[PDB]
């Protein structure tokens, strides 16, 4: 029963500290997605500027 | 009528089973 | 997401001054109306249909302004007289107006047996009418259309002279007429006949726009002439009228269209001299092999054996219809051990006890 | 209030929970049979009643027949659901119903007359004070600390999928499927005569359910476990019986559940549990699709299959559309989640306002409880 | 209940049902009730009766994709014009969907959307709105028969009486250069002082009305007797062929609870779309179609 | 009840031989295949776009012969090569008929900087391919969709000498072929543009179908001069995306990855005590 | 008993009114134990016209 | 011993899990970088 007990508070704390990482992998995919369709805009713009 | 009725019917659990 | 509504509705009304014929006359017409609506040549509100109940009372039934014709339910709609006015207030709570009701009273003062009244505005009839000659004989649909009048149309009817104008160019026997820049108007003894010449003209006025438009003048169009073409009974347009009817019926709308010829649905079934025939024309129970009989004293009671020699009953039942029916219900279990341990412990203290004696003995003492 | 508290009685279609408003936990959870005997008792003195209710009946299974008197969330024995709240108001708990309030929950979708008829004989015979009738699936959501959301509910009788929006229960998206673990019980009988193991009377259904809550996993991918089964033993595992005989499940362990996603095996045509809560979503309007799928709670008896969360990830995600924030949340107590939202409901100061006095169902009928609680 | 998510379409037009399915799913009434500091009771109702028009006029087809706005007044103080943002199609306008600007093109409200608006689309409504103080409701509209009737030499004929309740007609020929100040000079010079229905050469159908009934009346009129003429002058072949409805005398002999003269049509298909479920909230003038069973 | 089925398949079939940009052309073309039925231009299957995947690789996507628009998904597309044999097959158990590929061979063939063509076949566009001056720009779409190349059809290309007079009448910037009697062909870079061009294009031809039937003549018709006629968005990214969307919106799982995001999504009200979500 | 008939377009009430009679009547009523009364060439034609 | 069991195993997979989500982060922000970089060099020319 006691190592029952510490194995559940382990899970709780470590599977919110999972939520926090997956939020900071959302952040960095739209990080991704607005600098590669920029890239792509300034590609089709064919600009020399 | 009803033989050939049968003879059709397998012929379509052959169909269908594999 | 269910726009359908039932089109009788005289169920729910409960009111009114109604005639013998006024619930079929009411059904038709509004069936007229969905189904023109459903078809999609009139989507709007206007007075496009007017129908005659009594040949000697008048009181024509029209349409309320401003309802849509899929909206359209038999109680909603406005008896009125000759002249227009209104002698009968519809169910629905709308603001009234019988302008165009009155072209109409102009086409029943003129011919007295005529009963439907039809008035079309769809695009192809319009373009028909605006066109500078007649509708030409290039279809089969026109062709069965028959005979018709072409009067021209000032948007106008209120004065005398329009009215009486109309009479004489309409004809005495006529069942079109054209009213140019304006559409066609139909004219029926019977709902069904001038649904049926509606439907034909239709038809036909689209297949003479699209072959005038793409043949491009007269000359192309090889038209016919007309001259040369030429339960009880059936009265022209009673089949199709009953049929849409009857698929209207299943569609779950309510009409009050009684048939002429009924429907009959049977699957019937083929006889195979394969198939064999149909060929069909709690309690628990505890037997005694025996009975006996009561037989008095030769008191004390006596029973008696009643052996098979004598016709005697063969199988007496006993029905016991619950379970644990020989133990009492209310029972506690301590007792029984207890009164087990009473009398078992006195093994153990080894008792002087003897049986009891008959009183007899205690008597003599 | 402070002097009494309020009595949480949860009513599941296989088991029955009752305890007090703002306790942790419930006090008394049973099973909801009530047996009969069967056969002819002979011993005199030992005591037998008419009909045993609850665990004493299922503590004596091979001498009674176990009737459920809630059968598919739809009462079928009123008498008996009075025994039922008999056994639980003065053997469970040992208290009395005149001097406390009473909490009881109830399906989403239910006949008018079932409601009317839980007022009359809870205000007729009990002669309790105050009642509420409140959704099940609602309460889930008080007990998960959100207000809106996809509830996901599926218990003995039905399992039936609702939204929630702030504490709104949408009543045209409110989907029904007649997949319960009774089915699942049954359909695991089906598939174990195949080993060779008859069971066959209602005794047995209950070694049948514990087989089944005891021995069970959802698969991942079906069509490569069936291969894994096939080609190995390492999947089998053996389960002892009450007579002492050992049976081996063997492949049919992740054959049970698989039900509920195709029901098809059961012969019902109707769509999976992902569909069903697919087609929830799509019911609703536009603007709160995307915090629906950001926000799913499961719950119920039948939701505690291992596995079943990153399977039922998987088949929403395959149906959801692209870059879509999907996340399932299912607590670890989620088949004791609605005594826990009905005792947090019944804990607050202006919840008091929803309790039907004695003098309002005796002025209005039992027709009282639709008007006051919506 | 017992309704599929979709509708099934029918052999031909799949955009009637698909919006449907699509208008049963989103209201256009997207207010409830929340916070709007800047909203009036008659800046919601136009709202939402824009956003009605603009499912409206999807529903009969009389759309080319986005290429085409539908503008309106506030009728505030100053200015502030509402318009659907640049890029959502019209079965996706609600009411706080829709974007309030400026006379020319400054955008004082964003709305609910991240879209802008499109500032070249604008100019168009801008000059007839710099033109006349009087009108309300703009709508530009292209139907395929609209168009071949506005790219023939004569234009409109008075062959049927809802030409001739249509009025006077203005013209503006196809400059298709878009000179900005002058070309809003000479749409006000083609305008006139006085006109119901503007019909821009080659592109497209405008009406203008004081309010959002009269502009559906108005441009209603002129498409069927657009669609009358298609038929009939294709046939004709020439004015020898065809007769010509006179306007004086026509219009000489044809002539609260109580209606105007566009909103009968604009309530019927308002009852309509609200059956349909669209629930848009639109102040009937009679609550009912029937009266209550007794 | 439903013709609804999920446009993107790639998830569950979980197989064939893919491009590294090859899952999004597909889905993409499956959309076009979607879109061409929705408005009722085309029902049955005679094989109307076509796209190149890589420049080098070839490999052209196209439809399978026997399946109509509706029922096209993302992995019943079929990779063929320039002459019409089968590179790679998907789960579409149909015979292979690349007859119809032989029409926009040759323009593969012809101009590489193409890689979407949309072959029409509606009544409207076939008319005025029979229509012997070809399109009159008297509308604002006419003008719109460009300049035209025109070109005799006899119905066979597998000629080796046609092929020649098909790029000779092409042109080298030619955008739109207008084959006599045989509706017209559409010439893009991208999906977009083609869609667009096809889109204006048919409303043009609906259009001047009507004006020539109403007009009777030429003279009674106007005619503005094609020397008078004469951030970025680029010619139809707008109004693809918004058409994606709606389709979102209703339910179809259309892959097209979006450039921006629609709604802000205000941040909504948060309570402490939540379970933490996901399942890890 | 509710037919549940589809919305139609404006110009579509054929195809509408089409499609509900199908889904309430279908065109293959022999299915069952009538299937056998009819000869199996004769049952395929009548389903197919 | 069953649950207990269970719950090891349960954080066992749980534990390896976020390792490797960490190393995906910060793995996919290095990406984000280089990308960042040649975006700039694009720009520039
Ligand atoms: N630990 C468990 N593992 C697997 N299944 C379980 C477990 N506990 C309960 N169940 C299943 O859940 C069902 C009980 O559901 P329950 O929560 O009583 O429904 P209700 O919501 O009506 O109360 C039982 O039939 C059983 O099969």
């Amino acid at each position: 029963e006691t190592r029952a007990e510490f194995a559940e508070r382990s899970v709780a704390k470590l599977e919110k500290t999972i939520d926090d990482l997956e939020d900071k992998l959302k952040c960095t995919k739209e990080e991704h997605l607005c600098t590669q369709r920029m890239l792509d805009q300034t590609l089709l713009d064919l600009n020399e500027m | 009528s009803f033989r050939e009725e049968l003879e059709g019917l397998i012929q379509e659990q052959m169909k269908k089973g594999n | 997401f269910s726009m359908m509504t039932p089109i009788n509705d005289l169920h729910t009304a409960d009111s009114l001054n109604l005639a013998k014929g006024e619930r079929l006359m009411r059904c038709k017409i509004s069936s007229v109306y969905r189904l023109l609506d459903l078809y999609g040549w009139a989507q709007l509100s206007d007075t496009y249909v007017t129908l005659r109940v009594s040949k000697e009372q008048d009181h024509f039934l029209i349409s309320p302004k401003g309802v849509s014709c899929s909206e359209v339910t038999a109680s909603s709609l406005i008896k009125v007289n000759i002249l227009g006015e209104v002698v009968e207030k519809g169910s629905s709570c709308f603001p009234v107006d019988t302008t165009g009701f009155c072209l109409h009273s102009a086409i029943y003062a003129a011919r007295p047996d005529v009963r439907c009244i039809i008035h079309l505005h769809t695009p192809a009839t319009a373009a028909v009418s605006a066109m500078k000659w007649g509708l030409l004989p290039v279809s089969h649909n026109a062709l069965l259309v028959g005979d018709m009048a072409y009067f021209d149309f000032n948007g106008e009817m209120e004065q005398e002279a329009d009215r009486i104008n109309l009479q004489k160019c309409l004809g005495p026997t006529c069942k079109i007429l054209v009213l140019r820049n304006h559409g066609v108007v139909a004219l029926g003894d019977t709902v069904e006949e001038a649904f049926y010449k509606v439907f034909h003209l239709q038809a036909a006025c689209e297949i003479q726009v699209s072959a005038l438009s793409s043949a491009g003048g007269v000359e192309n169009l090889i038209l016919l002439e007309q001259e040369k073409h030429r339960m009880q009974k059936s009265r022209l347009g009673e089949h199709e009228f009953e049929a849409l009817m009857r698929m209207l019926d299943n569609l779950g709308y309510r009409t009050g269209y009684p048939y002429r010829y009924p429907l009959v649905q049977e699957k019937t079934k083929h006889k195979s001299e394969v198939e064999i025939p149909a060929t069909v024309t709690k309690t628990r129970w505890l037997n005694t092999p025996n009975t006996y009989l009561r037989v008095n004293v030769a008191p004390k009671t006596t029973w008696m054996k009643a052996d098979e020699v004598e016709k005697s009953s063969s199988g007496m039942p006993i029905r016991i219809e619950n379970p644990n029916q020989f133990v009492p219900l209310y029972t506690d279990p301590q007792e029984v051990l207890d009164m087990r341990n009473k009398i078992r412990e006195q093994n153990r203290q080894d008792v002087k006890s003897a049986g009891p004696q008959s009183q007899l003995l205690a008597s003599v003492i | 209030d402070d002097d009494i508290a309020a009595l949480v009685v949860d009513n599941g279609s296989g088991m029955c929970k009752a305890g007090f408003a703002g306790d942790d936990a419930p006090r008394a959870v049973f099973p909801s049979i009530v047996g009969r005997p069967r056969h002819q008792g002979v011993m005199v003195g030992m005591g037998q009643k008419d009909s045993y209710v609850g665990d004493e009946a299922q503590s004596k299974r091979g001498i009674l027949t176990l009737k459920y008197p809630i059968e598919h969330g739809i009462v079928t024995n009123w008498d008996d659901m009075e025994k039922i709240w008999h056994h639980t108001f003065y053997n469970e708990l040992r208290v009395a119903p005149e001097e406390h309030p009473v909490l009881l929950t109830e399906a989403p979708l239910n006949p008018k007359a079932n409601r009317e008829k839980m007022t009359q004989i809870m205000f007729e015979t009990f002669n309790t004070p105050a009642m509420y009738v409140a959704i099940q699936a609602v309460l889930s959501l008080y007990a998960s600390g959100r207000t809106t959301g996809i509830v996901m509910d599926s218990g003995d009788g039905v399992t039936h999928t609702v939204p929630i929006y702030e504490g709104y229960a949408l009543p045209h998206a409110i989907l029904r499927l007649d997949l319960a673990g009774r089915d699942l019980t049954d359909y695991l009988m089906k598939i174990l005569t195949e080993r060779g193991y008859s069971f066959t009377t209602t005794a047995e259904r209950e070694i049948v359910r514990d087989i089944k809550e005891k021995l069970c996993y959802v698969a991942l991918d079906f069509e490569q476990e069936m291969a894994t089964a096939a080609s190995s033993s390492s999947l089998e595992k053996s389960y002892e019986l009450p007579d002492g005989q050992v049976i081996t499940i063997g492949n049919e362990r992740f054959r049970c559940p698989e039900a509920l996603f195709q029901p098809s095996f059961l012969g019902m045509e109707s769509c999976g549990i992902h569909e069903t809560t697919f087609n929830s979503i799509m019911k609703c309007d536009v603007d709160i699709r995307k915090d629906l799928y950001a926000n799913t709670v499961l719950s119920g008896g039948t939701t505690m299959y291992p596995g079943i969360a990153d399977r039922m990830q998987k088949e929403i995600t395959a149906l959801a559309p692209s870059t879509m924030k999907i996340k399932i949340i299912a607590p670890p107590e989620r088949k004791y989640s609605v005594w826990i939202g009905g005792s947090i409901l019944a804990s607050l100061s202006t919840f008091q306002q929803m309790w039907i006095s004695k003098q309002e169902y005796d002025e209005s009928g039992p027709s009282i409880v639709h008007r006051k609680c919506f | 209940t017992n309704v599929p998510n979709v509708y099934p379409a029918a052999p031909q037009g799949g955009m009637a049902a698909l919006n449907m399915s699509l208008g049963m799913v989103t209201p256009v009434n997207d207010l409830r009730g929340s916070d709007s500091i800047a909203y009036d009771k008659g800046e919601k109702l136009l709202r939402c009766k824009l956003a009605a028009l603009y499912r409206l006029a999807d529903l009969f087809g009389w759309s080319h994709l986005i290429y085409n706005h539908i503008t309106t007044r506030v009728s505030s103080e100053q200015e502030h014009f509402l318009i659907v943002p640049f890029g959502l199609l019209y079965s996706e306008v609600t009411a706080s969907s829709l974007v309030k600007i400026n006379l020319q093109g400054d955008v004082v409200d964003r709305g609910s959307t991240n879209l802008g608006v499109n500032q070249a689309g604008f100019t168009l409504h801008s000059a007839v709105y710099a033109a006349r103080p009087d009108v309300k409701c703009v709508v530009h509209i292209h139907t395929p028969a609209g168009a071949a009737v506005s790219a023939m030499k004569c234009g409109l004929l008075p062959i049927s009486p809802e030409a001739l309740s249509l009025g006077e007609v203005a013209y503006h020929d196809y400059h298709g250069i878009l000179v900005d100040e002058e070309e809003k000079v000479l749409i006000q010079k083609n305008l006139g002082p006085k006109s119901k229905v503007l019909i821009l050469r080659n592109h497209g159908l405008v009406s203008v009305g004081e309010s959002v009934e009269e502009a559906f009346y108005y441009i209603h009129n002129l498409v069927v007797a657009c669609e009358i003429q298609v038929r009939t002058l294709a046939s004709a072949g020439g004015p020898d062929n065809l007769v010509l409805l006179d306007p004086g005398k026509y219009k000489a002999k044809s002539r609260p609870p109580a209606w105007q003269i566009g909103e009968q049509e604009f309530e019927a298909l308002m009852r309509m779309l609200d059956n349909l479920g669209y629930r848009t909230g639109y102040p009937y003038r009679y609550p009912a179609l029937r009266e209550k069973s007794k």
